[PDB]
């Protein structure tokens, strides 16, 4: 009752940290699961984007928690944890999220790479899954938490683009799908 | 040092109090459930002092968010710098350094 309640899949079942999910849209007609992307006249590193088909589960994600490994390795709410795509990269470096300390494009992005402009606590790479006012069971939010607060949205360009995760409103309602090992 | 601001009411009698005065206004947009919030606290608490010319607001997003959606205040903590009713810088985030030192700018 007092520590945060796990965070549960698809299927009802608890998330664990030894194992993938699918990032996928809660509602499907507004795009599919989460991938990696190139954008902005850049080719490395890769940017954490949305694929627009909403028949498309993206790639599968491993979350760790931020400090000392529980015993039960379970994720859980509101506690800092670490988000990296199982997924082979093109930039042949770390899948591991973390948010963009530029300002590429006038906007905040969630990207993936190597660290370029580090901050003094080094925590760029510290996201938080969080549940919001009337949301519906199994529906989560993602949020940056590492030298800020901020929800994560995604940036659509609709006359013909990549989507982007970032910090941006709204936020992206999303549910996590068990993905086979 | 620094007054923390309770209803839209107080916010309007504290801005319009601190222009008469000519003084420049700092303000730290808060929220008590958010880790790096925290931590900036203490940090402006002292400026707080640092700087007696100036006025320091603390404002918690929770309870005046009308506040934060006009000035376009998503990500806390935010530290806002007012002067005569226009926004003359800003800082976005528990960046201590950048802050102890856009203070020092803005104020002497």
């Amino acid at each position: 009752a007092a520590d945060p309640p796990p965070v549960h899949d698809t299927d009802g079942h608890e998330l664990r940290a030894d194992a993938n999910y699918y990032v996928l849209s809660a509602n499907r007609a507004h795009g599919g699961g989460l991938t990696m992307a190139p954008g902005h006249g850049r080719h490395c590193p890769l940017f954490v984007s949305q694929d627009p088909n909403g028949q498309h589960d993206g790639f599968p994600v491993r979350i760790t928690p931020y400090g000392v490994a529980p015993s039960d390795k379970i994720i859980r709410l509101s506690t800092d944890v670490r988000i990296s795509f199982r997924a082979y990269t093109t930039c042949l470096q770390s899948t591991e999220w973390h948010i963009d300390s530029e300002l590429a494009a006038g906007r905040r992005h969630v990207i993936t790479g190597p660290v370029k402009d580090p901050s003094p606590s080094g925590r760029e790479n510290a996201f938080r899954i969080e549940k919001y006012s009337g949301a519906e069971v199994h529906e989560y939010k993602l949020m940056s938490s590492g030298d800020w607060c901020q929800d994560l949205g995604v940036f659509r360009d609709l006359k013909g683009g990549a989507w982007f995760l970032g910090a941006t409103e709204p936020y992206h309602v999303v549910v996590f799908k068990k993905a086979p090992p | 040092e620094v007054i923390s601001v309770h209803s839209l009411e107080q916010w309007t009698m504290q801005i319009e109090e601190a222009n008469t005065a000519k003084k420049l206004v700092v303000i730290d947009f808060t929220a008590s459930w958010c880790g790096p919030s925290r931590i900036m606290a203490p940090v402006f608490a002292d400026l707080a002092k640092k700087f007696p010319n100036a006025v320091f607001l603390k404002v918690d997003v929770d309870e005046l968010k009308p506040i934060a959606e006009q000035f376009s205040v998503e990500a806390m903590p935010t530290f806002l710098f007012m002067k005569e009713g226009d926004v003359k810088d800003r800082v976005v985030g528990a960046i201590k350094e950048e802050l102890t030192a856009k203070v020092g700018l803005h104020a002497a």
